[PDB]
């Protein structure tokens, strides 16, 4: 059970850890989050009480080091940093637990939600989408744009998602124009699965990471990427059966976890009505279809 | 973006552009079978690819054989249209290739776009104009060449005959679309107007009669009258 201590909380902020979050008042004595479950990636994220713009946060994995939060008053945000002094850190953490200034990661034991949202997400793949290799953790915010968004400006601060584009030479073999555009199987299985992602789990991990960035930070380009990776599978007549059943599970927990109030900008009407009702895989997403219908019949 | 009444004169500048109309690509008669079910029989069709500045028409004849053993033919027709337009572009010398292709039906954008991926600097554009190019098979010589074809064939025409010797592309194009609009609303009357007078002939290398300037004016007035009448009849205005 790992810990992420905070040096202080100088400004009023809503702190999130995974799908949980807490209100923290200006110069309230808050000094960390304990009992963070080992074995999964995590994200800790922030929204200042004064600037409901700019949600931001840090993807991390406690196996990869000892991380803490510190407020930087020059840059004006909560920063994740790594403590290299292993002893100096158990000291900070133990003394803060002793003074009981830390919140407990509040997992219900029956609850597999976080595992299901993060099954395929690996910190090593996250660090390739958010390139900043001096740090073992990854910063994401509301306004970061993707590499695709840019082609149509600062690269040090981009989300290097895999570019998917249905009207491109990559997507369309010469001679199979019509076939490859109506049935994307070629582009999914040879180009993307065997070619780029190598296997289905890295693909699901990018899909799942894009969703979580869209959900937690309202990152509009992540949402585009999430929908595109869905659409590619659903628009392919030939998908391994194991990918179809896993996808249904993946989407179900994503749709389940979405805030009810946000289903208007996070959910793309056309992609979903196509995937659930028109695509080759219309019949392969029973659990995802049933929860969409019962919870957002308006969008359909 | 989309072509409309505003950016209308762009058709007549010196950027090479083509209109593509796919309406007559997949043509069927519908009939009853012995058992009394309905079946279609396909007849020869054509892609109508037109340079509106010069009058050059690239009439790609679509032989029924292309449909043999194929399903979802109306969808396929759009893709075969884009395949053929793409092959036409590739066949043209570079300085003859269009900078724009304007498709008369939006459903052609994706097929054409996908077929033109090798030509990223060619803009594919829809239009908001209601262009009468479906009536191209009401021009006797174009219908004749399509219906006699025994194989895929490209036939080249100037759809303006020799009009550009005397008038501008803009005026030529308005004459063409006026004629075609009349042939579309009431082909019988439209064709009567064009041929009522046995002394105005069609040259062997032309599509339309050899009207003098004054005769074209009387014709163009006769076509407008026809169009307006048919409209009051359609709507009871």
């Amino acid at each position: 059970m790992n810990t992420v201590p905070f040096t202080s909380a100088p400004i009023e902020v809503t702190i999130g850890i995974d799908q949980y979050s807490f209100n923290v008042k200006e110069n309230q004595p808050f000094h960390g989050i304990k009992d963070i479950p080992i074995g999964h990636v995590h994200v800790i994220h922030f929204q200042h009480a004064d600037n409901s713009s700019m949600r931001y946060g840090y993807w991390f994995d406690c196996r990869m080091g000892n991380f803490y939060i510190q407020y930087d008053p020059k840059d004006g945000l909560y920063k994740m940093m790594e403590e290299r002094d292993g002893a100096k850190f158990e000291n900070i953490v133990h003394n803060f637990k002793e003074r009981q200034m830390m919140v407990s990661y509040p997992k219900i034991d029956e609850d597999d939600t976080w595992y299901n949202l993060t099954e395929f997400v690996q910190m090593d793949k996250i660090r390739k989408i958010v390139r900043k290799d001096e740090n073992q953790f990854s910063y994401v915010d509301s306004s970061m744009t993707t590499v695709q968004e840019n082609e149509l400006s600062d690269p040090a601060h981009s989300l290097n998602y895999t570019v998917i584009n249905f009207k491109s030479r990559e997507a369309i073999r010469p001679g199979h124009e019509m076939e490859d555009f109506l049935d994307k199987s070629y582009y999914l299985n040879t180009v993307m699965l065997q070619g780029i992602f190598k296997n289905s789990s890295n693909y699901f991990g990018e899909l799942q990471f894009a969703f979580l960035n869209a959900m937690f930070f309202g990152n509009y380009g992540s949402s585009l990427q999430w929908h595109a990776m869905i659409e590619l599978i659903c628009s392919s007549a030939t998908v391994p059966k194991h990918m179809l059943d896993k996808l249904d599970e993946i989407l179900y927990y994503q749709i389940k976890t979405l805030p009810e109030q946000y289903s208007d900008i996070l959910l793309n009407e056309r992609v979903w009505n196509i995937c659930l009702y028109s695509s080759f895989q219309k019949n392969s997403l029973h659990n995802t279809e049933k929860i969409m219908e019962n919870k957002y019949p308006e969008l359909l | 973006g989309a072509m409309n009444s505003s950016n209308y004169a762009e058709l007549f500048n010196n950027d090479i552009k083509l209109f593509v109309d796919d309406t007559n690509v997949y043509r069927v008669t519908v009939h009853k079978t012995f058992e009394g079910n309905v079946a279609t029989k396909a007849i020869n069709g054509c892609i109508f690819t037109l340079n509106p500045k010069t009058g050059h028409l690239f009439l790609k004849i679509i032989h029924t054989s292309v449909w043999a053993g194929q399903k979802r033919l109306s969808q396929l027709a759009k893709w075969k249209t884009a395949e053929e337009v793409s092959a036409l572009v590739r066949s043209l010398p570079k300085e003859e290739q269009p900078k724009q292709i304007i498709v008369t039906r939006k459903a052609m954008l994706d097929p054409l776009e996908v077929h033109m991926l090798d030509f990223p600097n060619i803009a594919i554009r829809p239009t908001e104009l209601r262009l009468p190019f479906s009536a191209a098979m009401s021009i006797d010589k174009l219908s004749d060449v399509v219906m006699k074809a025994t194989e895929p064939q490209m036939v080249l025409f100037n759809i303006y005959d020799d009009w550009l010797d005397r008038i501008s592309s803009y005026t030529a194009f308005s004459r063409l679309t006026l004629l075609l609009r009349a042939l579309k609303t009431n082909e019988e009357s439209a064709k009567m107007i064009l041929l009522s007078d046995p002394t105005i002939t069609i040259k062997s290398y032309h599509l339309w009669p050899s009207f003098t300037d004054e005769q074209w004016i009387t014709i163009e007035s006769q076509m407008r009258d026809l169009i307006l009448t048919e409209y009051g009849r359609k709507y009871n205005v």
